[PDB]
RNA sequence: CUUGAGUCUCGUAGAGGGGGGUAGAAUUCCAGGUGUAGCGGUGAAAUGCGUAGAGAUCUGGAGGAAUACCGGUGGCGAAGGCGGCCCCCUGGACGAAGACUGACGCUCAGGUGCGAAAGCGUGGGGAGCAAACAGGAUUAGAUACCCUGGUAGUCCACGCCGUAAACGAUGUCGACUUGGAGGUUGUGCCCUUGAGGCGUGGCUUCCGGAGCUAACGCGUUAAGUCGACCGCCUGGGGAGUACGGCCGCAAGGUUAAAACUCAAAUGAAUUGACGGGGGCCCGCACAAGCGGUGGAGCAUGUGGUUUAAUUCGAUGCAACGCGAAGAACCUUACCUGGUCUUGACAUCCACGGAAGUUUUCAGAGAUGAGAAUGUGCCUUCGGGAACCGUGAGACAGGUGCUGCAUGGCUGUCGUCAGCUCGUGUUGUGAAAUGUUGGGUUAAGUCCCGCAACGAGCGCAACCCUUAUCCUUUGUUGCCAGCGGUCCGGCCGGGAACUCAAAGGAGACUGCCAGUGAUAAACUGGAGGAAGGUGGGGAUGACGUCAAGUCAUCAUGGCCCUUACGACCAGGGCUACACACGUGCUACAAUGGCGCAUACAAAGAGAAGCGACCUCGCGAGAGCAAGCGGACCUCAUAAAGUGCGUCGUAGUCCGGAUUGGAGUCUGCAACUCGACUCCAUGAAGUCGGAAUCGCUAGUAAUCGUGGAUCAGAAUGCCACGGUGAAUACGU
RNA sequence: UCGCCCCUGAA
């Protein structure tokens, strides 16, 4: 916002335009994070067997679900859906976005509950 | 390795005959970089041609060389699958160069006074092909019609030809020629 | 030859100069002496304050003792006794009077020479090589700076290979036209050789010294240009 | 992992240190590279590899690692509960518990590590090419593998219930 | 007893083995026909073959060897190994129901058999190819690869030798342990209603999990996990050799050492580097063009050589018109001689004298000895302070020696697009990733993707300058509108214009269309002075080359101490019979010379340049204004241009050499200054092998200025004038 | 496709 106010001739301001619109694009995805994570649901493992090595090498749980060339690794609960998203994303419409989407749904009323004994 | 295209040369007008083509040749005739000099041989010259033959002024010079211009130069290059050099069919432009370039040539193996009347001389036989500077024109037309193995180069090239459809005579190259 | 030292115009119109004086047709010569042979001995004299760099003002009719330093304190001493005594060594070389000027007050992780000097006074204490610069350089980026980069020849522990020992921490660029590039030398004169030191620190990033502040002059819009008038 | 250094209780100690070399286009750097282990006497041991343009740095960095590549051990006495003499790499690794009123026997790097390691009665051996740097695999052979008597004795209580549920 | 093993039965497929028949294609020979001057080979060639008729081509006949395709990680065998077709004799494998035998098994030193190819003996056979061999070629040589021939041999029969990277570099047997896809061959099942759908065995590839391995990888057909038995190894070279034995007809094979000698030899992998390895991309790198050099002379450096010295250093490019930006003496380190010794140059200590000033002698001066004169600054009036001479030491001085003790500086690849690092992950590690790939750019440039995420240096970037247009300021600069005129920006006037030079406007793939993943970008377009890093500078990385430089300077060690230090006069650096490098000048009419004539830019300047006027053939000298300056002067720009001539001659070209006569700058121009004048008038008629530069205001060519400089530019450095050819294409 | 060899050492 502020990038047409000090920079301000075209041989500067279009030239930051450029460059910067597209980091964004998918950097995008990765700046709405908060913390550390201490959980961390993967829906593949050909891109995301990553996390079975390295976050247990740390130990933060990743939570996998049922592969077709692997076996899930860290603290799992498997899950009905298979490794490659090329093939199962409809799939995971009412699999893994009814059980882990509304893994939280059901989180947030016993959080309360836990919150509730700790006040008192 | 060349990169885009090559330059273009914008060059005048002449006074006496308007022409870019004819300015080319007071540039061949041009020796130390002076145009000046240069301009005097011209007119000296084109004045010789129209007395000693009949012609036009864009006829003393153009359909005389129009008579030492081969349309194919035969260039360089060792690699032909023969240690060959190859024929090349020049472009009209360098058609053009070649002739001029000629003329100026055979009036440095001249040494018949000035420089106007070697060259005018010579033009006036150059277009009955009875010149001397015509019979540079008789070595290198001679040579690349009378012998070709045209642009392939042959071992490199027969592999290429083989792969496309099952060839071992001449077609284009579809794989390497390096 | 493997560094060619590109501080030719970083010294220009990118951070001022360090000698500002003017000379005319038969002045340029002696000028150009007098100012350098007070310096030798100037410097010398002084050494109970660390010397950001010495610099001369010359309105050739005056010298202007114009030292800087990053503690002021020592060289003021009691009254002017001190500074009077290093004031008549300029007067006596270059052909005007002479007087005192301002030295600096700032911290000193600032100016190359400041930091210069002090590791190489260290080397001649024959303590700390490699690690010399290290110390010299936590201190400098933890203040001041905006990336340094130190050049020291090796010679240490009586061992006879030339080397070199080199270390940077933060960004030194060395081509940048609007920062103010630090630069100055210092060598020491040890039994395990000489061991030349170079200081750049890269004190500006995007600011210059003489790239900003300062005043040109003309358009000054008017639309007349004056005229002398009567008619004869 | 996790960390290996802790105050009121760290136990810094270093194994190897050396150069190594990498054939730049130019000429030739060298890499500032070695190995450590921060103990506590009571385990929890690791190990990294650094690399610097300064024998300093290539500690520090080492160390950094060693707390990234933590193993835990856990154990009785001042010596070893279990024998280990599998092998790791090609340098060759045995490892024997041993009565206390003896030494470390062991020049290698398995005087060092295991000393680090809450152990300092055990006798230690190995055979093969003399390399310090792969005697620090004495690490997976030794500290990493173990037997405990509360391991093997959970043998002897799974089974009984089995019996019990059929 | 039957699970191991084996047999029986029934089928199944196959280049399993041995033997005997048989077909055609191809090459060759021989015969006949047709046709004529070449054939063949090669990168070029040559030997060879042809008018006595070849090559090719066609017809007939004959022989030897091998079976195109088929044909495939396809198949079979114990292995070696085994391919047209057919018959005969014969072996092995596998599956299917059952049926039977009943551990009868497994392995194995010795022993025995089987053995690719070459080889050997004996007898047959002989087309092609081919050791040998013979010409030819390539090569310096070429007993070779290459070409033309060609013998043993290859082939068949029988016997012999028994080797091979005899390989899966993997002993054999049995047992287990995730799987996926393909190939191949049996057999059961399924509307077999699908050449097939689902099984289950045998064999065979590829992939890969766990595990193993040092890694590469192996990976149910193991290098995994076990057992059984046998074989072998125990550092390399010495040596699979010697010695003995054994086997063989022999060639040799087989068994198989030691002395001696060395601190490694060796395997796998990593990064860089290199490849007449590959792929990709650029640069006057080449092609295409233009201009030189090497020939010749002169200028300049160097080597060699000489000399008393030819002071020293640099060594393809990156030394050799370089350090040296001009070497008369000096410079100058070098030589020869004169001369000095805490000193020419420093501090300090002690003494005197203030330093000096003008003059004399001797000498080559260096100096040495005088003759007169000076008494500043302070004083206690002695003494000191600057300063001078002398004395004495601690010292001083050294372009004296080590650039393999070093700093500093510089060149170099290279204006290269590369070069790293933090953090994480991967690998036992070295390291890797990133930084690679898919597009793209001048660019590690940008976009996308990918265990990488970030960041630094370099490129780019921002800085100057120039291409426009605007703004100021208008004098010494400009002159339109306005007047003088002397007609000259010469004077007033006018600041408009050019100009100066400070500050802005501007260009960014910004905009238009297409192309390009809708990404970057690329190609045309528009506007503009200019488009696509606009052009030129600065910008020359981190590094490598123990590259150079102790002689610019600095400095560790070393050496010299009535000297190697220091000072002076003379000489040598410009010798010289030569060689090499870098330049310049010619070989001419696009020119020379004579006449007249056109326009410059950028610097320089009171040890200076010097108008004017006078004289001099000239160089220049005298007289003198002006100028530290958009003032004045250097300065008259020169090529060029319009005319006069000469005519292709070594000359009207060209200019070397030397002599005489003069000039200038200096204390003085003898080796060793430059300029001029007249005379003499050179070699050269346009340069081999070879080699170098350059893609545009560049090349080319023509002048001008600057620094260094008392006084020396064909050099370096800078400034303008005129002003191209060529570029298909890599 | 155009044959083509040869190169003392420690940074």
């Amino acid at each position: 916002q502020d990038g047409t106010f000090d920079k301000l001739t075209k041989k500067e301001a279009l030239m930051r335009t450029r460059e910067l619109e597209k980091l964004e694009n998918s950097l995008g995805g990765i700046k709405d994070m908060g913390g550390l994570p201490d959980a961390l649901f993967v829906i593949d493992a050909d891109h995301e067997h990553i996390a079975i090595k390295e976050a247990n090498n740390l130990g933060i749980p990743v939570f996998a679900i049922v592969d077709t060339n692997s076996d899930p690794d860290g603290v799992d609960f498997v899950i009905p859906g298979n490794d490659d998203a090329i093939r199962a994303v409809t799939l995971y419409l009412g699999a893994v976005a009814a059980t882990v989407r509304e893994g939280r749904s059901q989180d947030l009323a016993s959080q309360a509950e836990e919150s509730f004994v700790e006040a008192e | 390795p060349r990169r885009r295209v090559i330059g273009q040369r914008k060059i005048l007008p002449d006074p006496k005959f308007g022409s870019e083509l004819l300015a080319k040749f007071v540039n061949i005739l041009m020796v130390d970089g002076k145009k000046s000099t240069a301009e005097s041989i011209v007119y000296s010259a084109l004045e010789t041609l129209a007395q000693r033959s009949g012609k036009s002024e864009l006829e003393a010079f153009e359909v005389a060389l129009e008579n030492v211009r081969p349309t194919v130069e035969v260039k360089s290059r060792r690699v032909g699958g023969s240690t060959y050099q190859v024929p090349v069919e020049v472009r009209p432009v360098r058609r053009n160069a070649l002739a001029m370039r000629w003329i100026v040539e055979a009036a440095r193996k001249r040494g018949d006074k000035s420089m106007a009347l070697r060259l005018a001389n010579e033009l006036s036989d150059a277009a009955e092909n009875k010149g001397t500077a015509v019979k540079k024109r008789e070595d290198v037309h001679r040579m690349a019609e009378a012998n070709k193995a045209f642009a392939h180069y042959r071992w490199l090239s027969l592999r290429s030809f083989s792969h496309q459809a099952g060839a071992s005579s001449k077609q284009p190259a579809l794989g390497y020629l390096n | 030859g493997q560094k060619v030292h590109p501080n030719g115009i970083r010294l220009g119109i990118v951070k001022p100069w360090n000698s500002t004086w003017f000379a005319n047709t038969k002045e340029f010569a002696d000028n150009l002496d007098s100012d350098f042979k007070v310096r030798q001995y100037l410097t010398k004299e002084l050494a109970k304050a660390s010397v950001s760099r010495i610099v001369i003002e010359r309105p050739a009719k005056s010298i202007r003792v114009t030292i800087h330093t990053a503690r002021p304190g020592i060289v003021i001493g009691k009254k002017g006794e001190d500074v009077e005594k290093l004031r008549k060594v300029v007067a006596d070389i270059a052909g005007v009077p002479a007087q005192i000027n301002i030295a600096e007050v700032r911290k000193p992780e600032l100016d190359a020479k400041l930091v210069a000097d002090s590791i190489t006074s260290q080397l001649e204490r024959r303590v700390m090589f490699r690690r010399a610069m290290k110390r010299a350089v936590q201190n400098a980026m933890r203040l001041g700076a905006k990336g340094i980069k130190v050049e020291v020849s090796g010679r240490l522990g009586g061992a006879e290979i030339a080397r070199t020992e080199w270390y940077r921490e933060g960004r030194v660029p060395l081509h940048t036209l609007r920062a103010d590039i630090d630069y100055n030398t210092s060598e020491a004169h040890t039994t395990y050789g000489v061991i030349g030191v170079k200081v750049w620190i890269f004190k500006g990033e995007i600011l210059g010294g003489m790239a900003a502040v300062e005043q040109p002059e003309k358009p000054a819009a008017q639309p007349k240009k004056q005229q002398r008038k009567g008619r004869k | 992992a996790h960390i290996e250094k802790q105050a009121g209780e760290l136990q810094e100690k270093l194994i190897a240190v050396n150069r190594v070399s990498k054939t730049v286009k130019g000429g030739r750097i060298f890499s500032f590279t070695a190995l450590t282990v921060v103990g506590d006497g009571n385990g929890r041991v690791g190990f990294g590899y650094g690399k610097a343009r300064e024998v300093p740095a290539a500690i520090q960095k080492a160390m950094e690692k060693a707390r990234r590549n933590m193993i835990n051990v856990a154990l009785n006495n001042g010596t070893l509960q279990h024998p280990v003499k599998g092998v790791h790499t090609g340098s060759r690794v045995f490892m024997q518990p041993a009565s206390e009123g003896t030494g470390i026997i062991a020049g290698g790097a398995m005087r060092a590590v295991l000393e680090v390691a809450g152990v300092h009665n055990v006798l230690a051996k190995a055979y093969g090419s003399t390399n310090p740097i792969n005697v620090v695999r004495a690490t997976i052979d030794g500290l990493e593998n173990m037997n405990s008597p509360e391991m093997v004795a959970a043998k002897r209580g799974k089974s009984v219930e089995e019996i019990l549920g059929k």
